[PDB]
């Protein structure tokens, strides 16, 4: 949605991933693989579960109320209890068809946002040892093997150690 | 030479749509339902004290028909009527019925008090064909009807206090006979009379002898009052004849008692929310099922669903 | 050597200012008017069938005043009342006339039936001077005056069966004399009664002898009242004089009709929403018209604009 | 507003598009250009559009309801008659300046949004052959006909054709 | 060799919860409070003109109750009604009695003006042990009860037109004697009568003899009743015995005024909302002090706190 | 929140400004420094501003209404009239919930977008001169004095004087 990059920059989702809502996808010298980031996949699913939390909470205990069914013709009466009733019921039945617009779409925009967020930190962490191609995915400019790549992932990447070799593969 | 790494999210084959500030139809990953719009169809008995009224609605429960007898003295959190519910006593009507039914089934108690009144002069407990109890001539079990004794009906002057620590509820009624020949049998008098009163309040009724269609063998009409005494008050009944005299009070309790019209059968479960449909769960926020609720509920909308989108966006391919 | 590639968006000179939850005023490009606030003048005639009632209000065409005969038999999507209406018959007043007008108006029909009641011992079509049919003396057409014949008016003792398969609307009266003189010369009886009733219900009236200030002609009045009746009921009337006889019944039914008090002019048009101002479209959500509204409406609000955004923010400069 | 492009880091807007909400500018060895960029107005547009049919659902269809005007002092049904039609209106006014000035809002951030989308589109495209000036503008390093401003807008420019180049003329 | 330069936000030691769509609690660095939940205790005597009742009602102050003479042709916006407020004439009891309170009060005077009624045929100005005014025999002020003179009733039939450009209310009533002696020493006839009249409406009212409880001193009771008559109508009373009639008109207003129940003291300060707890600022948009307000007020919710974040959120470690 | 940088990358406040909401940390030849950011704490304070504004507008002058305390058992008309009441005060109180809950959720996501805002005005200022670490700090390629820290903060920082200095540390 609002930050381009689920049905934006990234292309589709990958529907082989069941381990994670966000991930990495990685080719090197070794093969290629993917792996789940739980970081951002926890901090989606732990502000969707504190919206379902926010709408469980509901108060309407109710117990001797007004009628709302009449066999009766009665005129006057009868007329301010039906229009209180359907009053009532098209501000609540607005309420609900407002809530659930806002709601999906912020949850939406926010999942849209866990995704920028991963690949920001990611792409910052490279420094100058990759490239951004535009469509989710980095050309790393050195050999970076399945350890390279989990430092990656874990954060635990030093970019001071492959600087000279992707700078030279970079620039000519 | 070197790597490639990709940034990527999720997806599953089989999306649902949903509604958003921009979009009528959206495709997510995941949805949950915000609508509830079934029930089980039963009733649950748990955790309110249901009193399924049965053949009996609560003013006749409240009088006394005899077919409503099993409910003296009942208490109840939801007093359930039944739309086979009948009348089978003396025919009534009740001005204002509809609030009297309410402010009994709000207080949610059928606890009544036998008071002996004093009614030197008139014969009590009158009795009529169109409300038999087994095989024999009865009436209301909470209404003394009086009639002429030894040719005379005196200046009825009854008082009654009110010196406990709780309200009290008094119903009483006026008899219309059919006929002439009838009021002078019964009351001895050509035109009766009946002022019940309290330091605030008078309410008189005049009966108005005539002709009211055949209702369970008779033409004749009996109308139905009530009148509530506050603690420190006192009871005045006034009656030159016609009057259908109380026999005690009910006490008036406030609470969360209420009443319900469905005909969906009482079962054996536990459930907050009672609709007429029968008990609904109300882990949901909203609800289509009826806009007769009692309890816990989801707040009834027009809409029959409302998805909750409960992840990101679906893109399969 | 190089080249430059600048990013930006459009603007424009005339930009228009909106509201957000942080700005009280911020220039946008585009905006559209969410609330309604003019109307036409003319209340469209189509899609809704519209009565205007001109000269008369629905009671007054209900019960028959000769200026609003041309009402008779008349359905109607929305009665439109008119602040010049006036009664010219027998003076009258109606206990709840706003209900009686909503329970008409709802039902949205004044079909007439006749049914031949059965009037042996008093002469019937009373008429007046209060109530001119062009020259001639007469009276509501509804509404049938009984009075004494050969100086006697017997206890009547009336019934009528509800045997079709839809809802019985009655209305009856009651005839209020001015003097005693009055009272004996037409219901030959020092008091009067009058007891309409059904299976349910029972409405007795007692006809007050006495002075009301002058109006058209007249110091008496009459009171209007009604009964409905159910399939399988029946319509019972036992009266001692004072009797305003129904000539027969008005069938209710429900569905979509109203009633509306304006003076606006009906026009050929189409519009599917209707106000006192007049006809007003709904492409909008909201409006600021009237509080009074008929059909497909936007919603009433207090504001009367409300900008919704259709651009970008405009910078101009 | 919320991504600082609109308003924000470009300086102001092009009066003179009249073909497109987003667009291009430049500057070339062939003269200078404007060029509106049919994605980015066509995504603004449609989400409006889609917040417009949303608002035009209404379904307030009223027909037989409760006297609102009385010529006669009543007392107090005429008192909850009144006190029914004012709760309502009140509450119905309120839904509808809440309505605007949440619609509004994001209205606003999401135009801003659809700009900075298009900002990032096309920077990724140019990799290491131009940089971000901060006013909305690229320098492009490396001569750059109408084909290849062409290029950029049609997204089919090819910057390995060009990176030497580039590269030279940026990095001393 | 180079530098470093960090970007960053600021951050406090004692941050403040919120919430969220997403978050029950969060930590911001700053929020304000947006329910009203504390007040004065007092109700401030501006901007709006209080009428502390003291020990009288509105009701009493109106009919002229010896205790309320003070009250005597004053204006309010808010008539504060104590609970300490007691009767201290004759007893009555006023049907619809919630309806004439809000009219009243609505219109926001007391203004009366005396009228010469012409009450040839009776004597004027009856008074009773139950209304002292000092030590001596006394009765409403506003209020006039007729009895007989020389030991008859005549039949009154008097008129007041309405020729003045604003509407007039009439306060009158009913006399209820206890027994027939009384009604007969009173008013010489074994049933009185009372039909006060205009061109729309009529009500009458039969007077009940009989026993009501002791009320200080008196079984007797007196019922009160309003007619309103607008600009060219005219007043009738036609009365044969039993006439509480009235002196005179109050004038009715339309305008802010109202009334409201509350035992909080009058306190000498300036404040736009009043409620019963007393008078409270309006600076913030809502309020959990009371459901009943009067003036510019906050909205009454349910909540007692609502923090709307004032800053960003707060990350100290 | 939903950009990322307060209580994202950013690692926590500085309790230690107290003259501004945001603002520079700096080390360079001359010691280290702080200087608050008047531009983006203006931004955020004038919106938040604006909301204040926006809701002591209130509208609520009510007068005469209906009764809300009953002493005596009357039924059906007062029983519509507690209904009403209740009605009135359940979408209220919804209303003031809901609000404070949109209101909270969108102060915290535009103080981070001004966070953001500022990072990024500084990112494209400083052009080849520099380097993201990922912290919400920059690593500058050459010697910057306190004048030179100055420049930044003021907008006036010329990267061509640095260019070839931070260009020749940066490359080997
Ligand atoms: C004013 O006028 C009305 C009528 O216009 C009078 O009211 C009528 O009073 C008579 C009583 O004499 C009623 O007649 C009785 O009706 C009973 C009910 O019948 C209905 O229900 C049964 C099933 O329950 C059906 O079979 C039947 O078709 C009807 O649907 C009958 O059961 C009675 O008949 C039995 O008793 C009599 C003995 O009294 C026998 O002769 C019969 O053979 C049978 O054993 C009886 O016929 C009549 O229904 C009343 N009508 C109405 C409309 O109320 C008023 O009395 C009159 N007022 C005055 C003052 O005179
Ligand atoms: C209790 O007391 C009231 C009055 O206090 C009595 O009611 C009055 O009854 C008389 C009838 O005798 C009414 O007098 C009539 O008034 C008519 C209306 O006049 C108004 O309207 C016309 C225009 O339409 C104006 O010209 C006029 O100024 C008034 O505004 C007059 O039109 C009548 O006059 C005509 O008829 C009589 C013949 O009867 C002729 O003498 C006249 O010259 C003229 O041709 C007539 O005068 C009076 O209006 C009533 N008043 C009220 C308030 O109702 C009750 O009758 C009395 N009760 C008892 C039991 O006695
Ligand atoms: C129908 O029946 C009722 C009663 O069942 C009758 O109403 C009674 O009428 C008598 C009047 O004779 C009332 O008796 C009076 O009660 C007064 C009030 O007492 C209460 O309040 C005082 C304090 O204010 C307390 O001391 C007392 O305990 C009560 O709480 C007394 O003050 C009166 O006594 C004084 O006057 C009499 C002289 O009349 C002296 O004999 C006494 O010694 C003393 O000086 C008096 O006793 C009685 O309260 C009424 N009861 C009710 C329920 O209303 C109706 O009259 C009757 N109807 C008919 C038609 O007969
Ligand atoms: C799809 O619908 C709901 C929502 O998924 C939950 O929300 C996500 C943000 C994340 O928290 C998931 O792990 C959750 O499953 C799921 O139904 C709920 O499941 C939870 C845990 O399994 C359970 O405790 C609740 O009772 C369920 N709530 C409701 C209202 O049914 C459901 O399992 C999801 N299914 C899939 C395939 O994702
Ligand atoms: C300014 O007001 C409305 C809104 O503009 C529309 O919304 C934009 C997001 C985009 O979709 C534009 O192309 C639209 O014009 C315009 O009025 C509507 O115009 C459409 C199409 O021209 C028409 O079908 C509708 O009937 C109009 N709706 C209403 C409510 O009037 C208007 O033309 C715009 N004017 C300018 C100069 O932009
Ligand atoms: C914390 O609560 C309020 C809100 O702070 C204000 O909002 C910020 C966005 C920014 O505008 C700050 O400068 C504001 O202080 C403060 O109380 C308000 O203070 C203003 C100005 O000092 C004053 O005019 C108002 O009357 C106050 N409003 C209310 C409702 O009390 C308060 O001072 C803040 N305290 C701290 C330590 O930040
Ligand atoms: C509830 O009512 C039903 C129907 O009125 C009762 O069933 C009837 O009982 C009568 C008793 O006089 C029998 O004569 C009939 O055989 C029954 N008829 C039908 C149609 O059921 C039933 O007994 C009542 N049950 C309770 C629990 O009160
Ligand atoms: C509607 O009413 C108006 C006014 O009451 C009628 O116009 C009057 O008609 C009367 C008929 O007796 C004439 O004597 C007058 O000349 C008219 N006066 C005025 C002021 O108009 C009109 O005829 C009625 N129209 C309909 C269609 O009923
Ligand atoms: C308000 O009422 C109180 C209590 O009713 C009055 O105080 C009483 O006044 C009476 C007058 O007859 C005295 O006999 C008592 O001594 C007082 N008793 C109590 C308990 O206070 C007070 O005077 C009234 N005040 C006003 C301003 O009307
Ligand atoms: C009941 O009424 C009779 C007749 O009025 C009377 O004699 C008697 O004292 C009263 N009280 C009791 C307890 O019987
Ligand atoms: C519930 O019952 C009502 C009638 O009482 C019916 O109109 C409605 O469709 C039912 N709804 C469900 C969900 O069973
Ligand atoms: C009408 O009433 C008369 C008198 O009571 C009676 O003789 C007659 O049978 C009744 N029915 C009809 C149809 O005339
Ligand atoms: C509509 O008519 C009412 C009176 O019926 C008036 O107060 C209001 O100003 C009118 N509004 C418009 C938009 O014509
Ligand atoms: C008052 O009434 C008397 C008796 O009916 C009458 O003589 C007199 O004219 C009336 N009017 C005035 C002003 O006295
Ligand atoms: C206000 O008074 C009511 C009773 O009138 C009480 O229930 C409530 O707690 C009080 N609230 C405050 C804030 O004083």
């Amino acid at each position: 949605g609002i930050f381009g990059a689920i049905a934006g920059f990234i292309e589709n989702g990958w529907e082989g991933m069941v381990d994670g809502w966000y991930g990495f996808r990685h080719q090197n010298s070794e093969g290629t693989g993917q792996a789940a980031d739980l970081k951002s996949t926890q901090a989606a699913i732990d502000q969707i579960n504190g919206k379902l939390n926010r709408l469980i909470e509901k108060t309407n205990e109710k117990f001797h109320q007004i009628e709302k069914e009449f066999s009766e013709v009665e005129g006057r009466i009868q007329d301010l209890e039906k229009y209180v009733e359907d009053t009532k019921i098209d501000l609540w039945s607005y309420n609900a068809e407002l809530l659930v617009a806002l709601e999906n779409q912020h949850t939406i925009d926010l999942t849209d946002s866990e995704m920028n967020k991963l690949f920001e930190k990611t792409r910052k962490q490279l420094r100058e040892n990759a490239e951004d191609m535009g469509n989710g995915c980095f050309k790393i400019y050195h050999k970076c093997d399945n350890a390279c790549i989990g430092s990656i992932r874990n954060g635990t990447y030093d970019h001071d150690v492959y600087r000279d070799e992707a700078l030279n593969n970079r620039f000519q | 030479p070197g790597a490639t790494l990709c940034l990527g999210h999720h997806a599953v084959p089989n999306g649902t749509l949903v509604k958003t500030i921009t979009n009528d139809q959206i495709e997510v990953t995941n949805a949950t339902e915000l609508v509830q719009s079934s029930s089980t169809g039963r009733i649950c008995d748990s955790p309110h004290r249901i009193l399924d009224g049965k053949n009996c609605t609560l003013i006749d429960a409240l009088l006394g028909d005899p077919h409503c007898d099993g409910f003296q003295n009942k208490e109840w959190d939801l007093f359930v009527e039944r739309s086979k519910a009948y009348s089978n006593c003396y025919p009534y009507d009740v001005p204002d019925y509809a609030s009297l039914r309410s402010l009994v089934a709000s207080s949610g108690t059928l606890e009544f008090i036998n008071e002996d009144f004093n009614w030197t002069g008139v014969a009590q407990s009158g009795e009529s064909y169109a409300c038999k109890r087994g095989s024999v001539k009865s009436f209301f079990s909470r209404l003394n009807w009086l009639h002429e004794s030894e040719y005379k009906y005196p200046a009825l002057n009854v008082t009654m206090p009110n010196n406990g620590k709780f309200d009290k509820l008094y119903i009483w009624g006026v008899h219309h006979p059919s006929t002439d020949r009838e009021q002078t049998n019964l009351y001895v008098r050509a035109s009766g009379r009946v002022t019940v009163s309290t330091k605030r309040s008078q309410q008189t009724v005049i009966p108005n002898i005539g002709s009211r269609p055949w209702v369970r063998g008779l033409s004749s009409r009996i109308s139905i009052y009530w009148t509530i005494v506050k603690p420190g008050d006192i009871l005045l009944i006034n009656s030159t004849g016609n009057l259908i005299a109380p026999r005690g009070y009910f006490k008036i309790r406030t609470g969360k008692s209420s009443i319900m019209r469905s005909d969906a059968p009482i079962g054996t479960c536990s459930s907050e929310c009672i609709t007429p449909n029968g008990s609904i769960p109300n882990d949901k926020p909203f609800q289509n099922v009826n806009r007769i609720t009692y309890g816990a509920c989801p707040r009834y909308v027009k809409q029959n669903t409302l998805k909750l989108a409960t992840g990101m966006r679906n893109v399969p391919e």
